[PDB]
């Protein structure tokens, strides 16, 4: 951020319903997403399961 | 303002229900919390459970 203002970044992380779907899309059995700045840090590990339709 | 509990028939297939530990003894033998259900292995399987209740 070389600008003179705060930048807000919206991002997310996908939670598949089945392992089959997890592998179709991202190969690895279990994913992981880690977004970080010099002073903060944040890490989500997607959970696989059925939610309501 | 109430602990009015209503049981529903969840159907937990492929797992053994009603486990309890000697920490939580009910009467002579051993038991568990009354409104919770300790699901453990059956045979040597724990299926991926997937129930729903509208
Ligand atoms: C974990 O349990 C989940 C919870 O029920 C389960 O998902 C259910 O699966 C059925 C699959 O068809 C879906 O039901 C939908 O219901 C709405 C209500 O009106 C319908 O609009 C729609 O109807 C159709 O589906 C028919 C056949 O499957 C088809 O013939 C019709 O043409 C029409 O397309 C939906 O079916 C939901 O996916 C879902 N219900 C709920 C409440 O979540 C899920 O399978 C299970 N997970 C695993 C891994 O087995």
């Amino acid at each position: 951020n070389n600008d003179n203002f705060d930048k807000l970044y919206i991002w997310g992380v996908h939670h598949p319903s089945t392992n089959q779907e997890q592998t179709s899309l991202y190969v690895q059995a279990s994913g992981r997403v880690t977004v970080s700045t010099r002073r903060s840090q944040q890490t989500i590990i997607p959970n696989i399961g059925s939610r309501p339709w | 303002g109430t602990l009015e509990f209503i049981t529903e028939g969840f159907t937990w297939t492929g797992v053994t229900q009603n486990g309890g530990s000697n920490a939580c003894k009910r009467g002579p033998g051993s038991g568990f919390f009354s409104r919770l259900n300790w699901l453990t292995k059956s045979g040597s399987t724990y299926p991926v459970l997937n129930v729903t209740m509208p």
